[PDB]
């Protein structure tokens, strides 16, 4: 249908994405990082803090596992910290690791992800 | 409670015993009557004495029904419930009273810049309903308060007319109006803002 | 033994809320608690909650009044994760402020003298 | 060129994943109630840079500690007013996580001031939040939040530590840097809080 209309240069939500990558032994898929994510802001941040904070999966490669997670320009700090109090998830230990940060995903791609292969 | 301070109006209690609750701790109630296939002119026209001031409020409506509400019930508020862009447009255009938290079931504010001109030129309200809030789990709860603080934005600065409303279906759904207002606070309203959505703009809103 | 209070420049800012437990069941204090950690927690997270603060000064059982401390910064966060409360071990009820202060004893003064405080 | 520091690692393979990420990394050799010379002789080979950590001592085995061991970092982890105080008196180099156990941040103006005095840097460390349930972990980030102003007030040396007890506890110097900034620290003060001030820390074993 007639999706909502983007909206001015001032109102508009400002945000700022992050790179990061999952040490772990056991694989995850694009689901389950979008899951664990979500479940970390929750707990540490609220359901407030996370309305505020907004995070949200761009993308994930199960392949080096590593992804983009976007959040809200003034909170990266707030979800850095959500995605650094996750030890485990679905039964498997792992540590994220956040590999920069960035105005735009092309930006960010080009200096932290090129690497990884994604172009 | 009842006049020393300012006075307190709920524009959408949608129950009787949350109406006697409400009239407890609010100046003035506006009970809604709530119509999704045709505008019942008798329930409506007896609720209307039995609570004093009322407001047809239309679910899901279809263009059509609104558009013969909008005509046969000039004297009565009209409210409007969707989750459909197509039928939010309408509505606003038909100059409905209010448009009642078009984010519920819906994955974005259920409004942007244009229609929040288009509310302010036809003089259409935007409610701000804590229910759906209550009853949300986790997940659904930091939805909507993204949805609604995007959409406090909107409204805000284009100036459109807004109120907090607990759109009570049941006397357990009632708050208080200064609690009530920390749902404004917490969205974005400063507090002076969020006090006028549940006083001065229901004013405005009933100056018809 | 005992830490020092803190010099008035260092100490937490502090808001004392009083309020109000409407509903056909009963509470205890342990139940009035949990409940206000249970939705602070839920409501604010665990980062919001350590920036609030909130703290059960007292409850009563009897008259379902009681005061809850806040950051002073904070009151309308707490406020509103109290307001989304609707039910504690399957008894229905809404809490209601009562009012704010600065201090205990001017709370009770303004807003629980009535219902016997003090 | 700027040079990180993990001051707390407790773990073989941490220290592993550590030296990956931390230009420098401490390892800390916790003790009971005696320190095995031989284990902490042994460790020093090892990895190079070690720190005797006392986990809740007594009185006595702190002063006997510093007494013969002075030449080897010391830290003290422990929830007891008594013995915190005792050791920023007796100066060992660092009393980690003050906090864990206790309904207060450990630590007071008091103490604070007393830290700065006696050359002793407070640590923050982050793994007991990491498994900590909600409740736990909000009280634990409230005391974190309050020792920090006190230790910015008086100018307490100050660092952030993963304070490690296995590879799967160790964290990214940017990443720790964001629990800073959680807690109240401006992104230089973090930094510093994992560069800076390990260095000054670490210069008396100059
Ligand atoms: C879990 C929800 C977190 C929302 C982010 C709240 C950020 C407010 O946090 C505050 O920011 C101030 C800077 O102006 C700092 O000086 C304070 O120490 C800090 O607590
Ligand atoms: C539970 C922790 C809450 C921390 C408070 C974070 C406040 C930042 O949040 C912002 O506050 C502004 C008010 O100045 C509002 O106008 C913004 O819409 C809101 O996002």
């Amino acid at each position: 249908m007639r999706k909502l209309k983007t909206l001015p240069p001032t109102l508009r939500d400002k945000n700022r994405y992050i790179a990061f990558e999952i040490i772990s032994d056991g694989d995850f898929t694009k689901d389950e990082v979008k899951e664990l994510i979500w479940k970390s802001s929750l707990e540490v941040l609220g359901e407030t803090g996370t309305a505020i904070v907004k995070p949200w999966l761009i993308k994930f490669d199960p392949n080096t596992k590593t992804g983009i997670v976007r959040s809200d320009r003034e909170y990266v700090e707030y979800l850095r910290f959500a995605l650094m109090l996750v030890s485990e998830f679905n039964g498997k230990r792992l540590i994220i690791r956040t590999l920069g940060v960035s105005g735009t995903i092309k930006r960010l791609k080009r200096k932290f992800l090129a690497k990884y292969g994604w172009k | 409670v009842g006049g020393g301070g300012v006075k307190f109006i709920e524009m959408d209690i949608r129950d009787k015993e949350a109406y006697e609750l409400a009239k407890e701790w609010f100046d003035e109630v506006v009970v809604s009557i709530k119509f999704n296939e045709e505008v019942d002119k008798e329930k409506l026209r007896e609720a209307r004495k039995e609570y004093g001031k009322v407001a047809i409020l239309l679910s899901n409506p279809k263009p059509s029904l609104v558009r013969d509400t909008v005509q046969k019930f000039k004297s009565y508020l009209i409210y409007v419930e969707s989750n459909d862009l197509r039928v939010i447009r309408y509505s606003i255009e038909k100059g409905v009273d209010a448009i009642i938290s078009p984010w519920v079931n819906r994955k974005d504010p259920g409004i942007d810049h244009v229609l929040a001109k288009l509310m302010v030129k036809k003089n259409v309200a935007l409610g701000f309903s804590l229910r759906p809030l209550l009853y949300s789990n986790p997940y659904e709860r930091a939805n909507l308060l993204r949805f609604m603080m995007k959409a406090w934005k909107l409204v805000e600065k284009y100036k459109v007319r807004r109120f907090l409303t607990s759109s009570a279906q049941e006397k357990w759904d009632v708050r208080y109006p200064r609690d009530l207002i920390s749902l404004g606070v917490v969205i974005g309203m400063e507090i002076p803002q969020a006090k006028a959505s549940i006083s001065m703009y229901p004013e405005i809103i009933l100056k018809r």
